[PDB]
């Protein structure tokens, strides 16, 4: 009976974002998003595939891909149409013989697993438009004598951000152990291993102004390089930053789930 | 953010398949 029922697969879209806000007059920014598409298969689908080399063709589509600059499909397992010019959509077909062998090896390698993951695609998106960055940063710096002051405004914006919260939000300002007369609003911790100031921020949401925007600052004295840079860290789930999405083509398979997650890489605000 | 995006949590656990 297993032969005739529609078979489930699952997809995962993972994206990392690097950003730099220069500061100064125009506070120009650069954004780079790097993404990965993985597909998962239930362990029992091997026995179906090994037993039937004629198994029907698993086919899928990428959608809302206008924002993606470059694709690297897995050429071991996938086919495509180079004659497909559609800018917002692209189709891929599995090689079912290679896919079968690939899962057989995965099973042979890990007989205990209940599912097996397969890497379909790598991709990249770059922009100088801050509208691609979910969290807008503006840092400023001033120095009078031995006193340095640093401030950061952050803005989580509905025009920029996907619809979801940014969580595990941290702001990192590196500061040497020779600094004295520390003032921070709001309060921050100083991590001695990494030598940096740490702010932990509440989750941020584009939905509400008070929930989404804020400011913070610190000052110190140094008896004695370039202006300091602040690093921001956060995480999200339920949306992609690029806008890319995946859907199956045909009814023979069905998508059990699509997991979407993103995280900051190096995500920075500099000040002049 | 480990390399297994399903983080050891079977996405098919509740699926009617099989
Ligand atoms: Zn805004």
């Amino acid at each position: 009976l297993s032969a005739q029922e529609s078979w489930p697969v699952a997809a995962a879209i993972t994206e990392y974002i690097n950003a730099y806000f220069r500061g100064g007059e125009h506070n120009r920014c650069l954004v780079k998003i790097t993404g990965d598409l993985t597909m998962s298969f239930p362990a029992g689908i091997t026995r179906i595939f090994t037993a039937n080399p004629n198994a029907p063709v698993l086919s899928f589509r990428l959608v809302n891909i206008s924002r993606v600059d470059h694709f690297l499909p897995n050429q071991k397992l996938l086919y495509s149409d180079p004659s497909q010019s559609d800018p917002d959509t692209k189709d891929f077909w599995f090689n079912m013989q290679a896919l079968t062998l690939h899962l057989q090896r995965e099973a042979e390698l890990n007989p205990q697993a209940s599912y097996y993951n397969v890497a379909l695609l790598k991709y990249q998106a770059s922009s100088q438009d801050p509208s691609r960055a979910p969290l807008l940063l503006s840092a400023e710096c001033q120095r009078s004598g031995t006193v340095t002051r640093v401030s950061l405004d952050y803005h989580c914006c509905p025009a920029t951000a996907p619809a979801t919260q940014l969580t595990s939000v941290q702001v990192l300002l590196p500061l040497d152990h020779s600094a004295t007369d520390l003032q921070c609003q709001p309060p921050a911790a100083w991590n001695a291993e990494e030598r940096r100031l740490l702010w932990k921020l509440a989750n941020l949401s584009p939905t509400n102004h008070s929930k989404g925007s804020g400011t913070l600052c610190a000052s110190w004295q140094c008896l004695e390089g370039p202006a300091p840079s602040l690093a921001v860290q956060f995480v999200g789930s339920g949306a992609s930053l690029s806008g890319l999405d995946v859907e199956l083509v045909g009814s023979r398979y069905r998508m059990s789930l699509v997991k979407k997650r993103f995280a900051t890489g190096k995500y920075m605000a500099g000040c002049s | 953010f480990q390399s297994d995006p399903f983080v050891g949590s079977d996405p098919f656990k509740d699926d009617p398949f099989g």
